[PDB]
């Protein structure tokens, strides 16, 4: 589990809000939150490593209740 | 003990077991039809379904889906069927009372554990769906009753019987087919026709042990047929048929090896010293040799199929025979209910032998990599659940040992009484001698 | 729950055999499962009927005729379901707006 | 009272000679408010895949209404209408709606 994918989000987002987002619950060890580079800008979907699998489970319990720009926030294991 | 509530728990299990083998045949209609078309060729007047629904496996309108399962819900049936005989035979076999139900009334306890604990101790399928197999026979296991070259009855492993049959005829002029077709002898044939002179002694001990093997092979193939009765038939064939050999020529033969002219003088020699000795002597062995006959008639279909694998198997090549055996193999034991920086990692300290003792006796190929085991889950649930608390003050050794110390290391006042002497007294002392005063 | 199971199987026993049921009642709310407004009511009617059963054959039962039994109690949806969610998929689907009317009634 | 019913009919094994895609028809209410200029009357719309829309128009604010025709049994099909009042004869292709 220690990882999760995060769909629709806002380019305004970037990997830091999502760092300070999730450590709300519980830290991101690894943050991956793409950069597109021809348009240079994001499609808002995102991939987190923790510490271990207990954080990534609670992580799923509790994870989908952010709201990224009055909008929704997908998170489930992978 | 009101007798009538105990009749009347009995009657309620039988109607548990035969709602719960009549569920089992409704799953997989197989289970019955199976087993009947057996009966059918053993006991000639029972009627059977018409072939459709045998084929499309319905026993109305739904087809259901085609199943070592099989064979083991039959052992199952075969168990449960054995309590209900139990419980028929020991059947066969007011005030006063609500006054001492009255008796500690004062119980705090939810019972709802009497027909549950009974429908639920009789019924299909772990935790919730991995084993097919009831509570009652849990530890029921066909591994133990059929061996791998047996396939659950698929086939009957004769292999062993041809070793100790190239023992019996010292020779080796007899092949494993060779065997098979000596086999087949077994209603004339195999008493005028034999292999070997039945007088020899060899010879009685092999189809001995031969004939017991078919039986009990027999049965155990078809567990849901009454035994018992198939017993007691042949054995009254045995008696009440078996001057059943006649011969337009040479009359009536008897398993002394002799025929005899008319059925006068045939009779007049079943009292005769000759043929007392004779029954009196080879009584087992004729029988035995007669089972072996019947047997392995109605299990004909076994027979051919065996024969048939054999013939396979023979004409593989080295791979083909290989991977049939696997095949047999996984069959048999099988669930009977599905589911480069060479110099860089020295340098920076990594692919370097180490071991941390408290997780798993783990190994760990870098000190900086270790030194991040200290922050880890599993670390800190080894620990926690260790009953070793997870902090930093931990975060050195390894040694599961040395931390229940350190964990040790890790983990009063005075109320005056009146007597003034009360100055060494606890506050819930003399809160305790507030009550009493 | 067995002081409950148990007056409730013992005045079915007696009530088995009627008329000292109806004396206790008036000579004695314990025996408020009497009534058929009390639910556990219902589960007395069949006590007593399955002891009256008892009554019946006090005669052995001497029963392949078992397994011939299940199997006809065994005798004794799905798709369509499946059918009916097409069916609403595909109502679901269509122009309602391709309008070609001919009469009017 | 009095109520409408249609006979309508389908193809004779023609073109439908041409894999278990949905292989009855449905009808539906629609009011005229929406159209590819007038409106203010409904239509009794029935549909199949191939085949061609076709619509009826109903003056009347009810007619045929009824008030629980059968039990109350529930497979809703589609809607109370279908279940309630139509019939597919597939083996002629000809589907009655009253």
């Amino acid at each position: 589990d220690a990882t999760v994918y995060v769909g629709g989000l806002d380019e305004k987002v970037s990997e830091p809000l999502l760092w300070e987002l999730f450590l709300q619950a519980g830290p991101v060890v690894n943050t991956h939150m793409p950069k597109d580079r021809v348009t240079g800008q994001h499609q808002g979907y995102g991939f987190v490593e923790f510490l271990s699998e207990e954080d990534a489970d609670y992580a799923i319990k509790i994870m989908n209740m952010i709201k990224l720009y009055g909008k929704p926030i997908r998170v489930n294991k992978a | 003990e009101t007798i009538l509530e105990q009749q009347r728990r009995y009657h309620e299990e039988k109607e548990r077991l035969m709602d719960v083998m009549a569920k089992e045949m409704l799953t997989k209609k197989s289970t019955l039809r199976d087993q009947i078309n057996s009966d059918h060729r053993t006991r000639a007047m029972q009627d059977r379904y018409m072939e459709v629904s045998g084929n499309l496996r319905d026993l109305y309108d739904d087809k259901d889906g085609l199943r070592a399962e099989f064979y083991n819900r039959l052992k199952q049936i075969k168990e449960f069927h054995r309590k209900h005989p139990n419980e028929i035979c020991v059947p066969m076999s007011l005030k006063a009372r609500e006054n001492p139900s009255e008796e500690a009334q004062n119980l705090v306890e939810f019972t709802d554990e009497e027909g549950y604990g009974r429908y639920l101790d009789l019924h299909d399928c772990i935790n919730l769906k991995a084993s097919e197999k009831l509570d009652y026979i849990t530890y029921l296991s066909i591994f133990d009753q059929l061996f791998d070259i047996p396939k659950e009855r698929k086939n009957a492993e004769y292999k062993r019987y041809l070793e100790m049959l190239l023992e019996y005829l010292q020779d080796y002029t007899d092949r494993v087919k060779p065997l098979q077709d000596q086999n087949e002898l077994f209603f004339e044939k195999k008493w005028e026709n034999g292999t070997f002179p039945g007088w020899p002694k060899e010879t009685s001990s092999a189809l001995t042990h031969a004939g017991a093997h078919l039986d009990l092979s027999a049965f155990s193939s078809w567990e849901e047929l009454a035994s018992l009765g198939l017993d007691r038939l042949k054995s009254a064939l045995l008696a009440l048929g078996l001057g059943t050999l006649e011969e337009r020529a040479q009359r009536l033969f008897s398993t002394k090896s002799l025929e005899s002219l008319d059925t006068s003088l045939f009779a007049k020699n079943p009292k005769s010293k000759g043929t007392k000795r004779d029954t009196e002597r080879n009584k087992d062995i004729a029988f035995l040799e007669a089972q072996i006959y019947e047997y392995v008639e109605i299990l004909g279909e076994q027979r051919h199929l065996t024969h048939e694998n054999v013939q396979r198997k023979q004409a593989r090549t080295g791979e083909e025979r290989e991977e049939e055996e696997e095949e047999q193999i996984s069959e048999s034991e099988s669930e009977d209910e599905e589911n480069i920086p060479y110099w860089l990692y020295k340098l920076h300290g990594l692919n370097i032998n180490y071991n941390c003792e408290i997780c798993g006796n783990y190994t760990y190929r870098g000190p900086k990599a270790f030194q991040r085991h200290f922050a880890e889950w599993r670390h800190a649930h080894g620990m926690r659940c260790l009953g070793i608390p997870n902090t930093a003050h931990f975060a050195n050794v390894t040694q599961i040992e040395d931390a229940v110390s350190l964990w040790a290391k890790l983990k009063d006042t005075e109320e005056e009484y009146e007597d003034s002497s009360g100055n060494v007294v606890n506050k819930k002392t003399y809160e305790d001698l507030k009550r009493q005063g | 729950s067995a002081f409950d199971l148990d007056v409730v199987k013992l005045t079915a026993q007696f009530v088995a055999r009627r008329q000292f049921l109806t004396q206790l009642m008036q000579k004695e709310y314990q025996f408020d499962f009497l009534r058929p407004q009390h639910s556990l009511f219902n589960y007395f009617t069949k006590l007593v009927e399955q002891y009256t059963k008892i009554l019946i054959p006090p005669s052995k039962l001497k029963k392949r005729e078992v397994l011939d039994q299940v199997c006809y109690r065994v005798e004794w949806r799905k798709k369509e379901e499946e059918e009916k969610e097409k069916e609403r998929v595909a109502y679901a689907q269509i122009d309602w707006h391709d309008f070609v009317v001919v009469e009017t009634v | 009272r009095p109520g409408y019913k249609v006979t309508k009919q389908r193809d004779s094994e023609m073109g439908q000679q041409s894999y278990p895609e949905i292989a009855m028809p449905r009808h539906r209410f629609m009011s005229a408010y929406e159209q590819r200029p007038d409106r203010r009357w409904q239509y009794l719309l029935m549909a199949a895949e191939p085949y061609e829309t076709i619509a009826f128009k109903v003056p009347s604010r009810e007619i045929d209404k009824a008030e629980g025709k059968f039990w109350t049994h529930w497979n809703r099909e589609t809607k109370q209408f279908f279940l309630q009042f139509h019939f597919k004869m597939e083996k002629p292709p000809a589907p009655p709606s009253l």
